[PDB]
């Protein structure tokens, strides 16, 4: 069994695509969003009251 | 050099139901009553 073979196949392992979890991405949190005015309702209210 | 048959071929998820709830945001809304006098 030492004569040897012919290894004829083609080669086509195609990987798989990867899974991907896409991220929520948040720029500006919620405290600079408020942050990011000149005038605050909240305090001129409190202010006011 | 002698071909052998080198070549062996050989070869939902969960279905279900799903109900989504979102945070809510709406504001809670009561009733104030407000006593004053005014002195003109």
């Amino acid at each position: 069994s030492s004569i040897s073979t012919v290894d004829s196949m083609i080669a086509l392992d195609i990987d798989p695509l990867e899974n991907t979890d896409f991220r929520v991405l948040e720029l500006y949190s919620q405290k600079e969003l408020r942050s990011s005015n000149v005038f605050d309702l909240e305090e001129i209210m409190r202010e006011f009251n | 050099i002698r071909f052998e048959r080198n070549i062996v071929c050989t070869s939902d998820l969960d279905e279900g139901i799903m109900v989504v709830y979102k945070r809510n945001i709406v504001a809670h809304t009561f009733k104030v009553r407000v006593y004053q006098k005014v002195l003109t």
